[PDB]
RNA sequence: GCAAGUCUAACCGGAGUAUCCGGGGAGGCACAGGGAAACCGACAUGGCCGCAGGGCUUGCCCGAGGGCCGCCGUCUUCAAG
RNA sequence: UAUGCCAGCUGGUGGAUUGCUCGGCUCAGGCGCUGAUGAAGGACGUGCCAAGCUGCGAUAAGCCAUGGGGAGCCGCACGGAGGCGAAGAACCAUGGAUUUCCGAAUGAGAAUCUCUAACAAUUGCUUCGCGCAAUGAGGAACCCCGAGAACUGAAACAUCUCAGUAUCGGGAGGAACAGAAAACGCAAUGUGAUGUCGUUAGUAACCGCGAGUGAACGCGAUACAGCCCAAACCGAAGCCCUCACGGGCAAUGUGGUGUCAGGGCUACCUCUCAUCAGCCGACCGUCUCGACGAAGUCUCUUGGAACAGAGCGUGAUACAGGGUGACAACCCCGUACUCGAGACCAGUACGACGUGCGGUAGUGCCAGAGUAGCGGGGGUUGGAUAUCCCUCGCGAAUAACGCAGGCAUCGACUGCGAAGGCUAAACACAACCUGAGACCGAUAGUGAACAAGUAGUGUGAACGAACGCUGCAAAGUACCCUCA
């Protein structure tokens, strides 16, 4: 039972995507984060670094941190990030809540989940 | 974004910045956690006497007198718990602790998160209040400091149509329950909430329901009276920029 | 203290001449005016008027004062025994108002007059 | 609803039969009772290993890796730029009350980095090295032979 | 909630004076391990499968997490295991 | 339909329930010794009528003074009679008077009385006379010094554990104890009296190496404060009693010097402002107590009663709480603001008197013995070879020396001077005062809201209940009939 208000209505938005538009990953991340906290992703820049490509939003289930470095020009959407992770990435990219990136993109297309 | 000054006439004397924090997200579980917190911490820790009931030297014949083997003294059952006078079983400690702790970064969001409530004139209507403006919180003149007669200060809040609330918390009731007896016959709605800079605002404290404090050390139960947020507040030009930075 | 058993306790084992301020009773508005205060302690002598029992709207003189149950009481304001004897029903001092007062002594009379303390 | 608040009624509350929760008979000895018995299962076994040696003739030295050093040097900015130059006992937190900075080589080196360490590993001077960098060890590190 | 960090304890200052606002990082746990000890000191990814999800010209690519391996530190070691 | 069953009704019995709280329980702040000048406690008295409680003591619910207070009063306790008070009573604060007997109990004895001048007994001083003094006993716990279990845990049990706990003996204070390094040993070009709090840490150490037990240095805080002798070199330059005279003490050393920034002596330099002795003597703050203190008792309705409903009005640096015939900021107490007093902080801080700091050179002049240390036996401890202590035995050096730095010895290095002493503050407790409460609300909460440690049980040690609520006002039922 989820508590933070915000959470929830950021999941009942993912939802409501997922399903009026081609989302799928939305809903995808949504069933993620109905699941409990500690099942959340916990993502340091190391590995979007590792795995990310331009051009194609890299989508994170949970909270980025700043640990390791980031150098390609990628826009990450995820829950939250930690204060340095927003800094780290705005750097050489972009860092968008996934309120943001369902705005966008509602299909929620070209995009790449990372845990 | 921008917030209306008023003089102590009730007409507009310019305007400024509502500093940034006005934009916290208003997270009301975070703030009833504060308030929650707050209201923990100050009650006393109790519980019965160590040795009630235990001041006998009661024994059980056992086996013997067609009687359960319950200790009694002079023909009468004593300390067990299932005895007439006997101990507290479970009973309330000394020992307990009464505390809640909350992690100063969790605790100073509920603040900032409690301050934004205060920007929303839909959700300070909800909350209970009674007034009839659209810009909110109300920003008065630093000269309001210098108010010193309780009644300076009705005609103010008459003049920016804000005394309404003041009538609505002019209404006490008298609680159900023993609470009475130790001293909480009465209980009263909650109204305005004045933040000055330099003293707490002597002038406006005994208005009905209302409290006063200072931008300092404004806290999360002042601005969400029982983790309700959105109170009805009404800043000092000068409050309105310390509080920019808590 | 602001815990009622306290307060109540205070009240009914105050000493003697603490008692003499649950005797005191309201003054009329010339009297008030006359003396700068707003009620006084009722003495036998003073004119005082009924303003709440069943006897509210009648006047008399007091005729006695009692420290040790904090009542008084006011000629004509009486209840008839079985017997048909007459006797005094006591009335509370903040039911009650003053419009005359009884002041053949000079101390008394020196206390409501000056402006520090309240007789 | 807590389990607890779901109990009244039960009798037992979870214990099953009434005979059950006594004292420590139920628990088969208390504490650690039988560590060697009956309840012997899971338990470190029955022991006398090593030794210790006095705590003031040992030494705890203040680590870092490669890695560490080499993600930060950009943010290093307070810390020398030539051909970047970094003296460790500057970044090691613990370094106070630690007996000496080694340099470990966990991790990649990719910048030429000029490392002044009282210690260093192989591995970490190979990685610095490798990257056109070089490594330098304080006096005290002049305790190396 | 915060995040390669995180939390202050005693206590100090303020105040609306047991609440609360500010301060306090001593110290704890985490950030490297293996070895009784001396002492030494690691994969910011090298390969293959492949769920979800994404892409495409609708079987074909990309495939976090996961799975199977490689390799790395250390202890024991004529090595090896 | 008798005896009777089930349910209800009317009335009992009973006292649950609801409502109420004069009592509890817990937390917080403050404050904190009494006694031979006879305490604490107890007995017995003491009132117009008086059994209980409270008070008091043959001056007996009281006497006197100063201040406060005030027209009333004569306690709980609402009766009757009578009295006191403007000669200012009651009541309150402070100060004083009186204060039977037993009681440490002290002339001897004794179940609270008796018998023929009494510090009994043990001490110090001593005019060697009880002449002048001291001790004794009490106190809620806290504190210091000694004696010291077992149930229990180990699933038995002996070491270990429970536990240096319960309990016992002795003793101090308002706090105790500790305390100015023969320290520490993050080993250092480092710290710098002692408690205490947080941490270091369930770490090191202990241990049928089982169960279990369990520090320290340091660090962050609280509070901070350092000094005095013995001896050397001086040698009566001195101290106590007494108004004095005079007496007592003291060469087996009073008094000066000095005390590890070692000191003393000799010779110089310079200087005072350290210290020590003593004088004056708070601010503020905290706790409690007290003075002053705004504004409706307006209308209509209901009611036994308006604090209710409706209407009109007002204060607020005061909308805490209580009282008042029902929900009261404005009827009464009080509350905010402001002010005063006492206590504690504290005979402290500051100020001031006196004193004199310190430094150079020479000088083997001085510097605490059954000690340091070792062995036999024990206890205790985390203390392991490396804790602390007791007991029996043995037993050193002299600063050019000695001790410590977690086995012993020798050297080096670093630290430090034991075997004499004092010392504020920060910390424990809760009798006592005040405050407080998501505590209980009369089978609860204290055993005790009442007669409560009461009535009552036991030879005694000891044990020990139950009992709250008329009404707005006693208006607490006149007169009449019946009836012994
Ligand atoms: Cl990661
Ligand atoms: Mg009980
Ligand atoms: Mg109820
Ligand atoms: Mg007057
Ligand atoms: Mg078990
Ligand atoms: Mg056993
Ligand atoms: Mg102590
Ligand atoms: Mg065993
Ligand atoms: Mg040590
Ligand atoms: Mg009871
Ligand atoms: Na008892
Ligand atoms: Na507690
Ligand atoms: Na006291
Ligand atoms: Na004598
Ligand atoms: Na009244
Ligand atoms: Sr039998
Ligand atoms: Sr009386
Ligand atoms: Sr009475
Ligand atoms: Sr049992
Ligand atoms: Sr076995
Ligand atoms: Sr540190
Ligand atoms: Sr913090
Ligand atoms: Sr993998
Ligand atoms: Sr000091
Ligand atoms: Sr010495
Ligand atoms: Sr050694
Ligand atoms: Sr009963
Ligand atoms: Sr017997």
């Amino acid at each position: 039972s989820k508590t933070n208000p915000r959470l929830s209505s950021l999941i009942a938005d993912l939802k409501s995507a997922a399903r009026s538009s081609g989302g799928a990953v939305w809903g995808d991340v949504a069933e993620r984060l109905e699941k409990p906290r500690r099942t959340h992703a916990e993502v340091n820049l190391g590995r979007i670094e590792r795995y990310a490509q331009e051009d194609e939003t890299v989508v994170v289930p949970g909270k980025v941190l700043g640990s390791g470095v980031l150098q390609k020009d990628v826009t990450v959407a995820a829950v939250d990030f930690s204060g340095t992770a927003e800094t780290k990435i705005d750097q050489v990219g972009e860092a968008v809540s996934l309120e943001q990136a369902i705005e966008n993109n509602p299909e929620g297309s070209h995009v790449r989940v990372i845990r | 974004m921008q917030a209306t000054i008023y003089d102590l006439d009730g007409n507009t004397d310019g305007e400024v910045d509502l500093p940034d924090v006005f934009e916290t997200p208003v997270r009301s579980d975070l703030i009833g956690k504060a308030v929650r917190a707050a209201q923990a911490n100050r009650k006393q820790d109790y519980g019965s006497d160590e040795y009630a009931g235990l001041r006998t030297p009661a024994e059980s014949f056992g086996s013997g007198r067609g009687q359960a083997h319950v200790p009694k003294l002079d023909g009468r059952a004593r300390r067990v718990p299932q005895a007439v006078k006997g101990r507290s079983a479970h009973p309330p400690k000394t020992e307990k602790d009464r505390s809640l702790d909350l992690n100063d970064k969790e605790r100073q969001l509920a603040v900032r998160s409690a301050l934004a409530a205060t920007a929303d004139a839909d959700l300070v209507a909800d909350r209970g209040h009674e007034f009839d403006r659209d810009e909110v919180p109300v920003v008065v003149s630093d000269d309001f400091e210098d108010l010193v007669k309780t009644q300076e200060v009705v005609s103010l809040l008459e003049a920016l149509d804000v005394h309404a609330d003041i009538d609505r918390a002019d209404e006490t009731k008298i609680k159900a329950g023993q609470g009475s007896a130790r001293g909480r016959k009465y209980r009263r709605p909650a109204s305005i909430l004045f933040v000055t800079s330099d003293e707490p605002s002597t002038a406006a404290r005994n208005l009905a329901g209302a409290d006063v404090a200072t931008a300092s050390e404004v806290n999360t139960e002042d601005l969400a009276p029982g983790g309700a947020p959105g109170r009805l507040t009404v800043f000092t030009e000068s409050a309105l920029a310390e509080v920019a930075e808590r | 203290s602001k815990q009622p058993d306290k307060q109540r306790k205070s009240q009914r084992r105050a000493p003697l001449h603490e008692r003499h301020k649950q005797v005191r009773a309201t003054l009329s508005a010339d009297l008030r005016e006359e003396y700068g205060q707003r009620n006084v302690r009722v003495n036998a002598g003073d004119t005082v008027e009924v303003l709440r029992g069943d006897f509210a709207g009648e006047e008399g003189e007091v005729i006695n004062v009692d420290l040790d149950k904090a009542v008084i009481h006011v000629e004509d304001v009486t209840l008839e025994k079985t017997d048909g004897e007459e006797v005094p029903r006591p009335l509370d001092t903040s039911n009650v108002r003053v419009t005359d007062l009884d002041l053949e002594d000079e101390k008394r009379e020196a206390r409501l007059e000056s402006e520090d303390d309240s007789a | 609803t807590s389990k607890k608040k779901r109990q009244r009624g039960s009798r037992t509350h979870g214990g099953g039969s009434h005979k059950n929760r006594r004292g420590a008979g139920h628990r088969g000895g208390r504490g650690d009772a039988g560590r060697d018995k009956h309840e012997f299962h899971n338990h470190e076994p029955l022991g006398k290993s090593g030794f210790k040696r006095p705590q003031k003739v040992q030494e705890e030295a203040a680590t870092i890796d490669v890695r560490e050093i080499d993600e930060n040097v950009t943010l290093l900015a307070a810390d020398d730029v030539a051909e970047f130059r970094v003296d460790v006992r500057d970044v090691v937190e613990e370094a106070d009350d630690a007996d000496y900075v080694k340099v470990l080589g966990a991790g990649q080196v990719r910048h030429e980095l000029t490392l002044i360490a009282d210690d260093f590993s192989e591995g970490a001077r190979e990685k610095v090295e490798g990257a056109g960098g070089s490594v330098e060890l304080t006096d005290l590190g002049e305790e190396r032979q």
